[PDB]
């Protein structure tokens, strides 16, 4: 697994003004870095994908740049709304493990969750709208409270391709239904290793221009 | 007879890959397995009814069983003494072609 | 930010730098295929380096394999003397001279159009060698002239992929019909099916609508309905090579004199094909095992070269049969920044 | 039993 | 004074330094490959570098190339840890990493006895594979273990030459003697042949004596003396290959009844034989096309491995037929410097 | 071809002193590299051969050595009698050509020789004693007034090879008659560009162990 280091951990600065964010690969990435923004009670955002190509949908302020391993991204104007935490992400090589998180200060729908026994069964479902499953490549990413975003599942119908992590690995099982469009995720655990709310995101399935679309997520507790 | 020759031509078709049946001859086996399933063949003609054309079949056939069987065994032999022989006197490569 | 691919010799210093791996055509113009490369002064008469584009061609059924031949040949030659011991230069190749120094010889090479795009057949399990399908391949020698032989530590070796895009045109809807007269007496059936549109992009679901009135004394047990793929082989007269890459039954019946529409919705994609030897696929350069390969344009006013790749919804109603084909371009859009040209996701 | 199958040179002086 | 022979790889710095290129054998004992390696500090996690003494055999006929099938097998693989992550060394081991450096990591192989000498049959124009006979070989691996796939880059591979030298003892003088019994009553023909010595060297020429003794019938029309050169393959159950070097026809006549003795000089070389395909010639490392192979010694009380080559002059005369053979040893003798192994004048 | 540079051109001692004579090679040459030396009116004799290896049959006095493509060739001791004239050869390379040559001051038979024409057909018959012809390689060199020694043919009968100069190709013929066990040279040409001396040496057929033996000669004047 390749381990992101992101800088600064936190950061606070005035509105209108520049700030900059330093991520550190363990290893070359081939310029295949991501950078994402998620607010509190919303689910992430893409912000910027492939090596400083900005997405549509989001302001200009935002840009990037790579120097080597290193990799910024640089707000010229700090916005009242744009506070948010910040992510870095390679998904050049398997885990797709986010990075550290910076925060900043002054359709797919997702369904299963409610009270967990300590040992046993669920079942997570997504529902996807505007897309087909062979179209897109959907992910599963869990966050847990305290910390960032964690890449868990992914899976891929048009290659017919399944990625689980190491620490998921054996116990997660990942299905999409083409008839009716949908994604089921099964997750047999025990105690409070897994308490975290799961987002149900798609990628492009074959550029993987990121993970654009992120799903609004249901609370899992233990 | 003519159960274990359809065997042995079976073992040697399917076998056809290995080096032991290539190098013994290919051609040669085949013909004088050909030539046992003819000599089972005209085993039973002389055990028949005679007739003018059943006694032709039976003549015919047990000389050209054995012109085939002792032809291929004169064939095999000679590509065997050719092998061992090596290089003849006056010659480079007297080889046969198989 | 610009940034391009380096391919460095395993001895001496060879490097060959390329702006892009992808060098699409727009029919009427082809993108030129422009790098620069960078040899140390190591040589004494040897003051000469060739930079070939070749449209290699290789084949390979499994009859053939069997028997024992693979169809090969070179669709395009290209040789192009990088040092001049006139050729216009672009502004990439500048500044890659600019940055890499005096050394960084360029070399650019004009696609002529008309030309077969990289599409690679699938090989199978006992297949091990070279990729069957249309490759294109730049390769540097550092010899001199084409006399002496090819070596393999003094060529540098990138293969490049030429890819065609989604015309800007959409074009009409297929729509096919077929009326057809049974033995008893004068009895027509008609068939008709059209499609959602023309252009479809890999992935995406296809909608076929059908519709049969049927006016005989026979009923229809089941409709199939597929997605034949078609590799012409312009080179050595093979054989059209044609494959079902998805297909789906229906068990539903219409009665005589009677009408019945419906949708059926088929999305091909390459999980279910990963069986079909030869099947054609788009181009590869270390087995990546890309999508399905994209429907050649031939908006020439029409070659016969290299492998034309087509796609066709065939709909067949049994009960001799009637079929019906309608045509359909399965080709990959204009990316934003560039095809990956590999799983993007490495593990 | 029946199977088949089962830079340059250079010089240099090394002083006693 | 004292030098070595260097072999560098393509890629990297890994550079296999060995004191002889010729490694021969007193029976008894085998003189030991003693080399070192030069290795740059360019490994983290493959800390382990393999070196590979492979004795290979490989034989293919006429009739087998034809057919398809050529002979292959590993008389004796020596893996020796290169890189100590016991094995007493020698001086020029120890100059050779006093002069090298540090990083001078030994390696000593004890060949075994009782193994073949290097000697390679001839190919012919259509051969152009590896060369058909056994070969001794050094292969350098800088990789984890031998898991690992072998590399060309990282591997080192260097041909050496295992051969025997004439012996101290000349040994007795070849006489041989032979008495047939014609069907015509008893009547007894007598045929003796002797040679100058029994160690012969290569290129000097050979001393026959034969004398006949008639009493017979018949009278004898011609006398074949030729020098028969015999390749005994005892892996894979092979046929003997009995290849005539030399021969002289004599047209001489015997009468019954009456005695003859005469000389013959038979000089052997390698220019009358040079279409002779499959003939055994010494042991090659880049075609030098070597002299003949030499009689391989077996002074051991006598193992069926690898190819052994012996030499026999045989008589005949005809009017049956009386044939006798004399064995004789042609073999090199002990060089004073060192065998080039190459040709002295290159061009 | 690769041309020798011996230097110095002349050299004068006392007896008794030692005396460097160096080598220089055009390239590498494997240290394939001898020195022979000839007196006035007398054959030349080899002395050193392969790398400073001591011939047999020559005083110990004579000493060899190598650094890169330079050799040198030392005396320790001169004696009154090791006033000759000396020469550097390499046979690595065809052509075998001598050196420069270097003069110090204070069986074969060959015949053919006699008055020449200005142009005409030249026989020159080497008589070999004690060795066979496929046992050794007959070489013929030539030495005109004024100069050093030059290879002119090689014949190896073993091998069956022929090697003739750039400048006596396509008119010199060497034939080595093994049943007479000897050497016949056929020279068709013209002018006075063959007016020299050749001598009919012999080398060791398989590991060429220099020009050990040398044959007397005979005058040759077009
Ligand atoms: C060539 C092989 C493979 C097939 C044919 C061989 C056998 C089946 C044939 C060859 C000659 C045949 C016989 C020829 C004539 C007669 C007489 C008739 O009144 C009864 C059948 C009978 C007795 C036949 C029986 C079958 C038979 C023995």
């Amino acid at each position: 697994d390749i381990q992101m280091t992101q800088s600064p951990s936190s950061l606070s600065a005035s509105v209108g003004d520049r700030v900059t964010i330093t991520c550190r690969a363990s290893q070359s990435v081939s310029s295949a870095v991501a950078w994402y923004q998620q607010k509190p009670g919303k689910a992430p955002k893409l912000l910027i994908y492939s090596a400083s190509s900005l997405y549509s949908g989001v302001p200009s302020r935002f840009s990037g740049s790579r120097s080597g391993t290193d990799f910024t991204l640089t707000i010229s104007s700090l916005q009242p709304e744009d506070f948010a935490t910040y992510y870095c992400q390679q998904y050049k090589y398997v885990p797709v493990t986010f990075g550290q998180g910076t925060k900043v200060e002054i359709q797919l729908v997702e369904s299963g969750g409610g009270l967990v026994q300590p040992g046993g069964s669920l079942r997570l479902s997504c529902a996807a709208s505007g897309f087909n499953v062979y179209s897109s490549s959907i992910h599963w990413v869990r966050q847990a409270p305290g910390k960032g975003l964690e890449w868990v599942a992914s899976i891929s119908s048009y290659y017919g391709y399944t990625y689980y992590a190491d620490s998921v690995k054996g116990r997660f099982t990942i299905s999409a239904d083409t008839s009716k469009n949908t994604a089921y995720l099964q997750m047999n655990s025990l105690r409070a290793e897994d308490t975290a709310v799961y987002y149900c995101a798609r990628s492009r399935q074959f550029w993987y221009s990121g993970l654009d679309y992120w799903g609004q997520g249901t609370l899992v507790t233990v | 007879g003519f159960m274990c020759t359809c065997m042995v031509v079976t073992v040697f078709i399917k076998h056809n890959n290995t080096p032991l049946v290539k190098a013994s001859g290919r051609e040669l086996c085949y013909i004088l397995l050909f030539g046992v399933g003819l000599s089972y063949c005209m085993t039973f003609f002389f055990i028949a009814k005679p007739s003018p054309v059943i006694c032709a079949l039976r003549r015919l056939g047990l000389g050209s069983s054995f012109a085939i069987c002792y032809s291929a065994l004169l064939t095999k032999t000679n590509c065997i003494a050719r092998i061992f022989d090596g290089v003849k006197n006056g010659a480079q490569r007297p080889k046969f072609i198989s | 930010g610009t940034r391009v691919f380096k391919k460095a010799s395993p001895n001496g210093k060879l490097t060959v730098y390329l702006g892009k791996r992808d060098f699409v055509d727009h029919i009427d113009l082809v993108d030129p295929v422009d790098g620069v490369v960078l040899v140390d002064p190591e040589y004494l008469k040897e003051r000469r380096v060739y930079v070939t584009l070749t449209v290699a061609f290789r084949y390979g059924r499994e009859d053939l394999d069997v028997l024992g031949l693979t169809f090969r040949k070179d669709l395009f030659v290209a040789n192009v003397q990088s040092f001049p011991p006139k050729k216009p230069l672009t502004r990439l190749q500048e500044r890659l001279i600019k940055k890499l120094g005096e050394h960084a010889y360029p070399f650019t090479f004009e696609i002529p159009p008309n030309l077969p795009s990289s599409v690679t057949l699938q090989p199978g399990p006992e297949d091990t060698g070279k990729a069957l399908g249309v490759d294109y391949e730049v390769k540097a020698f550092v010899a001199e002239n084409l006399e002496e032989k090819i070596h393999k530590r003094n060529s540098v070796r990138l293969v490049i992929e030429k890819v065609q895009y989604a015309p800007e045109r959409p074009g009409p809807q297929p729509t096919a019909e077929t009326t057809r007269q049974f033995l008893m007496s004068d009895k027509p059936l008609h068939l008709e099916a059209s499609l959602d549109k023309e252009i479809y992009y890999h992935g995406e679901p296809i909608s076929v609508n059908v519709h049969v009135t049927n006016n005989t004394n026979k009923t229809v047990k089941k409709i199939k309905i597929s997605v034949r793929q078609y590799a012409d082989i312009v080179l050595f007269n093979t054989a059209q090579y044609k494959v079902p890459v998805a297909m789906e039954e229906a068990d539903d019946t219409v009665a005589p004199s009677s009408t019945f529409s419906k949708v059926y919705t088929l999305t091909p994609f390459l999980a279910n094909n990963r069986e079909k030897r030869g099947l054609a696929l788009d181009g590869k350069l270390k087995h990546e095992d890309t999508n399905l390969a994209s429907s050649t344009l031939l908006r020439e006013g029409r070659e016969i070269l290299g492998i034309i790749v087509s796609y066709k919804v065939k709909v067949k109603l049994v009960v001799s049969d009637v079929a019906v084909e309608l045509p359909f371009t399965l080709m990959h859009p204009k990316p934003k920044e560039e095809p990956p040209h590999r799983e993007v996701p490495e593990n | 039993k029946n199977v088949v199958t089962h830079q340059s040179s250079a010089s240099t002086y090394v002083p006693t």
